[PDB]
């Protein structure tokens, strides 16, 4: 238990802290853990229904750091591309920049997160059980994070927030209007 | 205000980048949903692009009345008028 | 316990066989090429020989203790971050390349839009592990030196010698060049209904993630290693015995 | 001409020598050491640490009974 | 529309109630960076009385934008034609 919540607290400070040095913007980093955490809690959901229910072998004692410590930052690290790409896009309005990003990730994001989440989820094979649920708790995690908190969660309220997004930096929420091209 | 040969223009651009279709492909005369094969879904990206560059909002409502792109030039006309 | 650590050390060629196999068909399934497939896969078993070849050589020289299941996740770990890794960096590769540049261009648009990211996500795993340093029992304190070292190396093997193959392979031949030229038109209509329409979606998303906490009431666990274990261990027979 | 970053142009120039240094330093580490699954079997940590008021108390009545100073055991079944 | 010589006088109305410097410093060719020193807090704040008195919305990027009392002038004057 209390290995647990050092490991939380640590591992978000630390990747709060990389976001933001990276990002160089609080709203954004904050976002990233945020949507991270709630994905988080949805993995132990599934995972927990999957083994306990389906199978019938409960969980471990030793999967949920383990399992957390890996989600935590690899979600983290899906939404920082994604974020990063937007930050170069966003010179051409901050909807049609996320559209740009959002274009240019999605197929990239999704084939290495779907790889990983296959990875994590085929040490389901081992004579160990512990070590499948570990896997496979990782491996549904991932998949939850990518399809959803990626693809959905995060440009929603990028788009909410709008200039907030990036403070304390100063963002155009949309350029200066352009006349209409000479053909 | 703006002629339609230049509405027409930047128009035809923003297609070229959302759907793919070539800019001489694009005539007043064409429909969005027969003669381009645009579904309302691209019409919204064209409407959002539209609005992030020209400053020209087009609500949805209005996107499901235009029809052909001579329709979508006659509202920004009208818009601007 | 001794059973446990036995079957830990006896399944790991059989993971490391099924996820080489998996990885394969993926990224088949993902490139259509098979010579793309063979350079990532050179780039994976590079990073994972240097991860675990790192690991055991510092392990043995008693620089730190190990168990089971920091050896499964240092390999399992070492080769899904290098399999992203390799990813990332031919995607944007490819993205350049499709978007018309030389390949020389290609190559130093790739770097300039993924190094940082790449150093970063690697930055993040690495430091994550290493606070598992700071817990009290030995099971959890003895991984975060060994996989924060696999998966530095990992990261400097992949941000090395991941564009120098890179700038080999694809002067020789058309190797890395894009074998299915299509866009997507799904992830444009993914981005506009993310865009005209966030508050819907996100309501819709937040509901999804708030229903897995459902089956927190219901949680327990259980400290019975011989239910983890197949019923053919030595432990297991003498316990059907007693 | 533009002006190509050292790092990237570094790496693209000397491509051949770095992957070949990447190759020959992990053959050797690889090579020198034995594999990861004996020196885990050689190297395991004991689960429970020594704070653990249980482990004092099995080595408390070790030594006071002048018997064993371990806190492991094993049943045999006949 | 409204002359010039109007806009000018009321802004060195509400610059004197902001910051306290004389109506006859604010001259059109003034800039509020260096020659009249006024931060863009002020600015803001300049901002927000003009747009409750008189009933013109300046946003903080066009804010930005602005450098001298002229510049403020002739935008304050195409938002009114
Ligand atoms: C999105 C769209 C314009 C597409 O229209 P189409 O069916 O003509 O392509 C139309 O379905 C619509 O107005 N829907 C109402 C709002 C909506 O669909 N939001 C997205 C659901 S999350
Ligand atoms: C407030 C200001 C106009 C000041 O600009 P200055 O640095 O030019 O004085 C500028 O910092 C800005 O637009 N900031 C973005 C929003 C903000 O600062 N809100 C207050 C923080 S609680």
């Amino acid at each position: 238990d209390y290995d647990l919540i050092i490991v939380a607290a640590s591992a978000l400070i630390l990747i709060f802290i990389i976001m933001m040095v990276l990002t160089r913007a609080v709203v954004a980093a904050a976002v990233i853990v945020g949507t991270v955490v709630l994905s988080l809690a949805s993995a132990f959901g599934l995972s927990v229904l999957l083994w306990q229910h389906i199978v019938g072998i409960p969980l471990h004692w030793m999967v949920l750091p383990m399992s957390v410590i890996v989600l935590l930052a690899v979600g983290a690290d899906y939404n920082l591309l994604l974020v990063s790409r937007m930050k170069e896009e966003i010179h051409a309005g901050i909807r049609t920049g996320i559209i740009r990003a959002m274009v240019g990730t999605g197929a990239v994001v999704t084939a290495a997160g779907l790889v990983f989440a296959f990875t994590m989820a085929s040490m389901a094979v081992s004579s160990l059980i512990t070590i499948g649920q570990v896997g496979t708790t990782i491996g549904l995690g991932l998949l939850f994070d990518t399809l959803v908190v990626r693809s959905l969660m995060t440009p929603s309220i990028a788009t909410l927030l709008g200039r907030w997004f990036w403070w304390p930096q100063r963002v155009r929420e949309r350029p200066v209007p352009s006349k209409w091209p000479t053909p | 205000a703006a002629t339609q040969e230049e509405i027409i223009a930047g128009l035809a651009e923003i297609i070229e980048e959302v759907t793919g279709i070539e800019p001489s492909e694009v005539t007043p005369e064409k429909s969005f949903v027969d003669d381009l094969d645009i579904d309302s879904l691209s019409m919204v990206e064209i409407a959002v692009q539209t609005e992030d560059k020209y400053g020209v909002k087009i609500p949805d409502e209005d996107l499901a009345g235009l029809r052909t792109v001579g329709d979508v030039v006659a509202y920004i006309q009208k818009l601007e008028e | 316990s001794a059973d446990q650590r036995a079957e830990g050390d006896a399944s790991m060629k059989l993971i490391e066989g099924v996820t080489f196999a998996v990885i394969t068909v993926m990224l088949l399934a993902v490139y259509r090429s098979v010579i793309t497939t063979l350079i990532v896969l050179a780039m994976v078993v590079l990073g994972l020989s240097g991860a675990r070849g790192i690991v055991a050589f510092l392990g043995f020289y008693n620089v730190f203790g190990l168990t089971t299941f920091a050896t499964n996740m240092v390999v399992t770990l070492a080769i899904a971050a290098a399999t992203d890794y390799a990813i990332f960096l031919i995607g944007r590769y490819q993205e350049a390349r499709r978007a018309g540049e030389d390949r020389e261009s290609a190559y130093y648009t790739m770097f300039h839009g993924t190094a940082h990211v790449v150093l970063a996500s690697g930055l993040t795993i690495a430091g994550a592990t290493l606070c598992l340093h700071f817990t009290r029992l030995p099971y959890f304190q003895t991984m975060g030196v060994p996989l924060a070292i696999g998966m530095l190396i990992v990261v400097a093997a992949a941000l090395t010698a991941g564009p120098a193959v890179i700038s080999v392979v694809s002067r020789f031949g058309k190797t890395l060049e894009p074998k299915r030229f299509s866009r997507s038109p799904g992830w444009h209509r993914v981005g506009t209904a993310t865009v005209r329409w966030p508050g819907a979606i996100l309501v819709c998303a937040v509901v999804a993630a708030l229903i897995g906490l459902l089956a927190l009431p219901g949680y327990y666990t259980t400290y019975d290693d011989r239910r983890y274990l197949p019923d053919d261990v030595p432990a297991n027979v003498g316990y059907d015995a007693a | 001409a533009p002006p190509r970053p050292r790092l990237p142009w570094f790496l693209r120039t000397f491509a051949v020598p770095i992957i070949l240094a990447w190759v020959a330093v992990v053959a050797i580490l690889n090579t020198v050491v034995p594999t990861l699954d004996e020196v885990g079997e050689m190297r395991a940590v004991s689960m429970a640490p020594n704070d653990a008021p249980s482990t004092l108390a099995i080595k408390r009545v070790g030594q006071v009974f002048e018997e064993y100073d371990t806190s492991s055991s094993v049943m045999i079944v006949l």
